[PDB]
RNA sequence: UGCUCGC
């Protein structure tokens, strides 16, 4: 009797895909920023006021946004598209406005709409234009409807912010230090100030160090600081156990040694372990106590708050503190940082609300300081506010935070780098996997090898397979398919239902109730909240009440058994993934559910209402139990996997069936997927980026995931499928390399369209002169322009249609050398390229500052050849080895002759036995008319295609009968054939490519530049000249290294021995002993250095005989 | 003007990255190298 | 051959000249010439019954 | 973007089938049925006229014009 | 002599000469393109 | 929209009635083409509303 | 300088 299972389940995932998912994080979390968060940052600095002349303030009432506008017209607002900023090399901004109450001359005077600043609007928001839009009106507004967006337009450029990942605040970290030992620490951070304090048992007795001392003091004497003075009771708030008072006996000795005894006493230690923040203004007039008492209440563990100087739920935490470290002394239960019930997910929205806070207090600072120099000293004419007001302030700010992508706020003294990345538009899935990357706080610069690895925590949260091969693996990952980051909440109604269950307050009982076995502790956000008896009813009522709706439904709750303590966990970032929740062996989701939820009688809304489906954090799945499918239900089973295949992101949703294959065959298939060639989106034709890639005829995939079909992927393909038959021909396929077929290639077989552009700009100068551009210089000889400006038209810009050869100009642009007739020189912007290109398109636009911006967009169509890399969406990168005729391939009995042809080899070392079932699933749906599923943990199983293939007469295997078309006989083993989604991929021959003649040298050191756009060399590295000296090749060395590279003639002295110019020598003003000497110049260079840093190499030269 | 023949027919003519002042008439490479 | 919107034009003239299917695939004249050996099935011993 | 006018692999004249082929689509005939109709026997041409997407609407809708 | 372009939404042939202000009639969209040259271009079927 | 190169593909792709034995290989270069070897096929279509 | 990549 099998368990029933509910077939159209999965039907739940593309229902949550309608209101949360991929795109929708970024987009809410810039929505809350711009609608709430930014109304609270404005309340919280509502009145700024300057200390001289008193009654005079400058009051905010209500901050907007409005929709994005452009400031082109003059003093005039104009609706822009985001295509149009694109377009226009411009930002896609709103101006953020403010309305105010001021006093001029004692007299209150009101504005209602006065600017102060532009915040870049994300595309797809609520303020955005695309938002609310049909595919029809993106289209009358240039804008690809399957665009994911949430990205930021700025000059331009498409800048994303990727999701930050750090540590969870305010959390007791018990930790081994370098030496082995078993310490504690705690980041107490406040919206004020973060204060790591640490405890250590360095010498058996425990230390407390913070930041603000000078020595770190032993934990008793912060004890007798802290209000309680008697030791009975120290010893019962660290806890009663024998094995407790044995470990906590030598602090208590230590504390006996000196004469502290009272709470004054020990005040005063402090104070004198107590350094002056570098001569604070102000007199002190004995602080000393007080500043160890202030210490104490606001420095020392801020986000334990103490209500007037009562240390009580201070001394509490402490205690417990302590006795984490005592039982974490014995059993070495370390607790993990890789653990990401601990991790917390910053979005965009906290990053742009502490940047626009930052920015206000300092326009707020700004606007002070020009308040005192100006109001007292100027004239009875009253100063206002409204004529200092910069409006520029916050705009540079924001635009230079989101282009440069380094963050500095002093305020809270966070340098940051890296925040935005430029979106890469190689394919529609690079995009749509680079809008869910999360970056690591580790900031990868060195081996760390510890947060790299996988931790089983990441189940259903983020991607396992999806990571860059590189130097990046395991520092940037990417979110699961279904997944949700929680936002912050009230904290109101969980206080007052925890108040309600029973949990006694810490301060009405001593600290020895915490050392019961049946005591656990219950906390909120790093907070104590109290103490619990049978803390499993606790944990069933708090959790139906989140299920009936009076708590919100992201509020997590978990139980540590070992440390006994249950955590309330209710702040922003954390993961939760929604489960079906199960009841007794059976789920509450049936078959009724999933078919009102397919007529539309309820949504995603409706089931987490209905107690139906439930949003867990990793803590709180932590201690529930988690079924894969109905069968697996157990009698201890609390919820119910929605999807499995939910578990990989979006780039791992495109491998079919990639449980059939090797780990890193699916992580070299995302990174090659990343990079696959194919369509951007409807608007790609109007779309100007600096590089594209389009494929000529692209095709979707026969063997689709649902992944897919929910990404809509198929709408967008990057591949097209050919007959692929995995054989071995002519050894030139020996590892990893393919053969492609050359009638297939000459049909349109993996063409592809290369788009470059070429920028130019006509900016007016501080003089009232311009950039401008000649007209085609005419031969007189043939009354006709010059093979160098044969492409350009009348006005001097090169007209669309035309074909651009090597060294030719597109605009000739000249520009004034003045800034009394003016001077132009010539800079026209020739084309450095190796083949010929198509111009398509010549925009011309005309920004604000009358400065021309003209984009040529040149178009390449390329044909593969030896040397195009290609991938076969199982990361079996290979490059075409040869290209041979169509009557050379081998053909079928049907007269069917293979377009790529793959080595077999690469199958038994990397097991992609996934890739068979992929070219067996594609077979059987291009004989049957169908399109199998290579859903992951699932999909068209292996009889259900043989079973296909028997019926349409051909092998049930793939293996057929196949006649070798060289030789004309037929081959003694039947060969592997079927249709195959292979990708190329960008990494062209052409473009890599590279010679390097004589040519330029550096300026400072004259060798070879770096790059081959700066037309460089390749270098010789160290390990070479090693491989050189071990090969013992002295000559060759010396011509590489000396004569080839920075050879030079140099004129040396014999009698000082220093270096002299055109044979003589300044020092001894003799030329008698001048001698030239060949040299690397970077040696010359090395001495001319040692000689400025007073180490003067003297030369002693000598004949060479 | 050319060193070799005494022309001036001086161009500025790349040749594969190598940015080169040639004479025209004669061939002969005036300067070469920046 | 392609689609159109009201605007856009397309005019051109094509030079054809004779060429072989070696020098490029669109000069094949045939889609598909081939060959296969005829298949003879035989019976070692005489099969009867379901 | 476009149908191809010639298959890959064997070279048979396809983009001519094209249209019709939406009529099929337009008509009740499956895609099994339909390419069976069309005349493709090999699964070559059957993969480029059902694998194939036609972008070049969504493109024209983009157009000048 | 007369430079012809051509709008981004209107797509109606403005001619406008050296230093003016990028704009069209009946509009106000600052998107210019060029037209396409007239002269004769050859292409290979390769 | 169609590229003017994959235009040219396309039209290279398109079959010919024309009888080969009737024709000669072009020589090598002679773009300008003769009577004897190379035929003429002009397309002009102007898309506009009904 | 930064960063995404290619092995
Ligand atoms: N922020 C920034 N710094 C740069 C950039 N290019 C170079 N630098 C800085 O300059 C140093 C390297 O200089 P190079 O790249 O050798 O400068 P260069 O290419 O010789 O300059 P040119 O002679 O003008 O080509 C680095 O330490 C960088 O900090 C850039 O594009 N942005
Ligand atoms: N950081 C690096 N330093 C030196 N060589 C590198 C580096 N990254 C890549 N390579 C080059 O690439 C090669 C690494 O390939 P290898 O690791 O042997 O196979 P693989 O990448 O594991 O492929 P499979 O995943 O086994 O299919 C060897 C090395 O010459
Ligand atoms: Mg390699
Ligand atoms: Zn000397
Ligand atoms: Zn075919
Ligand atoms: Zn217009």
């Amino acid at each position: 009797a099998p368990i029933p299972t509910v077939e159209e389940k999965w039907r739940l995932l593309p229902a949550f895909l309608k209101v949360k998912g991929l795109v929708k994080q970024h987009i809410d979390s810039f929505n809350y920023f711009i609608n709430v968060e930014i109304k609270k940052i404005m309340k919280a600095n509502e009145k700024v006021t300057s200390d001289a002349d008193p009654m005079w303030y400058l009051k905010y009432l209500n901050i907007y946004v409005g929709l994005p506008d452009v400031e082109e017209s003059f003093n005039v607002t104009r609706p822009v598209s985001p295509h149009e900023c694109r377009l226009r090399d411009m930002t896609y901004s709103a101006p953020i406005t403010v309305d105010i109450e001021y006093t001029r001359g004692s007299q209150r005077i009101i504005r209602n709409a006065l600017p102060i600043g532009r915040m870049p609007i994300m595309l797809r928001s609520s303020n955005c234009v695309l938002t609310g839009k049909t595919p029809a009106e993106f289209a009358k507004l240039n804008e690809c409807p399957l665009d994911p967006g949430g990205y930021f337009i700025v000059k331009g450029v498409e800048k994303v912010i990727l999701i930050q990942e750090q540590l969870s605040k305010n959390r007791i970290i018990v930790e081994a230090d370098r030496k082995g030992a078993v310490g504690a620490s705690v980041t107490s951070s406040t919206h004020e100030k973060k204060s790591r304090t640490n405890m250590a048992v360095k010498q058996g007795r425990f230390y407390l160090r913070h930041n603000t001392l000078s020595e770190d003091i032993p934990i008793v004497i912060i004890f007798k600081a802290m209000g309680v003075e008697s030791d009975q009771e120290i010893v019962q708030m660290i806890g009663t156990e024998e094995h407790v008072m044995a470990a906590f006996g030598p602090s208590l000795e230590e504390c006996q040694k000196a004469q502290i005894f009272t709470q004054m006493q020990a005040l005063k230690y402090i104070g004198n372990k107590v350094r002056r923040q570098r001569m604070w203004g102000g007199g002190p007039k004995k602080t000393k106590i007080e500043e160890a008492r202030e210490l104490l209440a606001s420095t020392i563990l801020t986000h334990v708050p103490v209500k007037e100087f009562n240390f009580r739920a201070k001394c509490i935490y402490t205690a417990v503190m302590v006795r984490r470290v005592i039982l974490a002394q014995g059993d070495n239960k370390v607790d993990d940082r890789d653990y990401y019930g601990n991790k917390r997910l910053e979005l965009a929205g906290q990053l742009l609300s502490l940047l626009f806070e930052d920015l206000f207090k300092k326009f707020n600072s700004e606007m002070k300081k020009i308040a005192d120099q100006v109001i007292p000293k100027q004239r009875a004419a009253q100063f206002d506010v409204v004529k200092h007001m910069r409006q520029d302030q916050i705009t540079n700010g924001m635009v230079n935070a989101i282009s440069t992508g380094n963050w500095s706020l002093k305020r809270f003294k966070m340098d940051r780098q890296g925040v935005t990345q430029v979106l890469s538009r190689l394919s529609y899935i690079s995009a749509l996997g680079m809008m869910t990357r999360i970056s690591s706080q580790f900031e990868k610069t060195r081996k760390v090898s510890g947060p790299r690895s996988l931790q089983p925590s990441q189940w259903g949260m983020l991607c396992p397979s999806d990571t860059p091969e590189g130097e990046a693996c395991g520092l940037v990952k990417n979110l699961a398919l279904m997944t949700h980051i929680t936002t912050d909440m009230e904290d109101g109604p969980i206080v007052k239902l925890a108040s309600n269950l029973g949990v006694e307050d810490v301060n009405l009982l001593c600290g020895e109730e915490l050392s019961y076995p049946n005591v656990f502790l219950v906390f909120l956000n790093g907070n104590i909240l109290g103490v619990i008896r049978d803390h499993k009813k606790l944990v069933n009522t708090f959790r139906l009440m989140r299920r009936a709706g009076y708590i919100n439904e992201f509020v997590s709750i978990s139980t540590n058994l070992t440390d006994r303590c249950v955590y309330i966990s209710s702040d922003g970032g954390r993961l939760c993934r929604p489960y079906i929740i199960v009841k007794k062996q059976k789920p509450a989701v049936t078959n009724k559910h999933m078919e009102e939820l397919a007529q539309g009688y309820r949504n995603f809304e409706d089931f987490l209402h209905e107690s139906l489906v439930e949003y867990l954090d990793v803590n709180e799945e932590n201690d529930c139990n988690i079924a894969l499918y109905e069968h697996t239900i157990n009698k201890d089973t609390t919820h119910l996997e929605i999807e499995p295949f939910t578990l990989l992101g979006v780039c791992a949703g495109l491998i079919p069936y990639p449980h059939h294959n090797q780990s890193p065959r699916n992580t070299y298939q995302c990174a090659m997927g990343k990079q696959a060639m194919g369509t951007i989106g409807y608007n790609q034709r109007n779309r100007i980026d600096t590089l594209m890639y389009l494929l000529a005829y692209p095709q979707k995939p026969m063997v689709k995931t649902k992944t897919i079909e929910l990404i809509e992927f198929e709408k967008l393909p990057a591949g097209q499928n050919a007959t692929v038959a995995v054989m071995s021909y002519s050894g030139y396929d020996i590892e990893d390399a393919l053969v492609l077929n050359k009638a297939s290639l000459d049909r349109g077989f993996g063409r592809c369209l290369v788009y470059k552009n070429a920028k130019c700009t006509l900016k007016r100068y501080t003089n009232q002169t311009f950039d401008k551009v000649m007209g085609p210089m005419l031969d007189a000889a043939t009354r006709k322009p010059i093979w160098r400006h044969e492409i350009l038209d009348a006005d001097g810009i090169c007209s669309p249609g035309e074909k651009v050869e090597n060294k030719q100009v597109l605009v000739n642009k000249s520009m004034p050398t003045v800034t009394q007739q003016p001077q132009y020189k010539d800079v026209p912007i020739t084309y450095k390229g190796a083949t010929d290109s198509y111009i398509e398109k010549v925009m011309i636009s005309s920004n604000a500052e009358d400065a021309f911006l003209i984009k040529m967009l040149l178009r390449q169509t390329r044909r593969p050849e030896i040397g195009d890399k290609f991938s076969s969406r199982h990361g079996q990168k290979g490059v075409c080895g040869l290209i041979v005729p169509q009557e050379d391939m081998p053909f079928c009995d049907s007269g069917i002759c293979p377009d790529i042809i793959m080595n077999p080899h690469g199958f038994p070392s990397r097991m992609t036995v996934g890739k068979l079932i992929e070219l067996l699933a594609g077979k059987a749906g291009v004989l049957d008319g169908r399109f199998h599923y290579g859903t992951a943990f699932g999909g068209s199983k292996v009889k259900d295609v043989c079973e296909d293939l028997v019926r349409h007469g051909y092998n049930y295997l793939g293996k057929d009968y196949v006649t070798s078309g060289i030789t004309g006989e037929p081959l003694e083993a039947y060969i592997y054939f079927g249709p195959v989604y292979y990708q190329k991929l960008k990494h062209m021959v052409l473009d890599k490519m590279h010679a390097r003649a004589r040519g330029p040298r550096a300026v400072l050191t004259r060798q070879p530049t770096e790059g081959r756009s700066r037309d460089g060399g390749l270098r010789l590295g160290e390990m070479e000249r090693d491989c050189l000296i071990g090969y013992g090749a002295s000559m060759l060395l010396l011509e590489r290294l000396m004569i080839s590279s920075d050879a030079f003639e140099v004129d040396v002295c014999g009698q000082c021995g220093l270096l002299g110019y055109s044979g003589w020598c300044h020092y001894c003003k003799s030329s008698c002993h001048v001698s030239s000497l060949r040299i690397p110049y970077a040696c010359k260079l090395l001495f001319q250095e040692l000689q400025s840093m007073n180490i003067i190499p003297r030369l002693k030269l000598s004949k060479y005989n | 003007r050319c060193p070799d023949c005494g022309s001036t027919e001086l161009v500025e003519d790349s040749h594969y990255s190598q940015s080169q002042l040639v004479c025209s008439d004669c061939g002969c490479v005036v300067t070469e190298g920046v | 051959i392609a689609q159109l919107r009201p605007g856009q034009e397309i005019d051109l003239l094509m030079h054809c000249v004779k060429g072989i299917g070696k020098d490029h695939a669109k000069f094949s004249p045939v889609a598909t010439a081939s060959y296969r050996l005829l298949p003879d099935i035989t019976l070692l011993e005489p099969v009867e019954g379901e | 973007m476009i149908i191809p006018v010639r298959c890959f692999t064997c070279g048979k004249i396809v983009g001519n089938k094209w249209e019709a082929y939406l009529g099929l689509l337009q008509a009740e005939y499956t895609e099994g049925d339909a390419l069976d109709a069309l005349g493709l026997k090999r699964y070559c041409c059957r993969r480029m006229l059902l694998a194939h997407v036609d972008l070049i609407e969504k493109l024209l809708n983009y157009a000048p014009l | 002599q007369p430079m012809i372009y051509i709008c981004g939404e209107c797509h109606t042939e403005n001619e406008i000469k050296s230093r003016d202000p990028i704009r069209c009639r009946e509009c106000g969209y600052r998107i210019m393109y060029k037209k396409r040259t007239k002269r004769l271009v050859v292409f290979d079927a390769r | 929209i169609v590229q003017d190169e994959i235009l040219a593909h396309r039209l290279g792709l398109i079959p010919i009635h024309a009888d080969p034995r009737l024709f000669e290989y072009r020589n090598q270069g002679d773009e300008e083409g003769t009577e004897i070897d190379t035929l003429q096929f002009r397309l002009q279509v102007r898309c506009t509303r009904n």
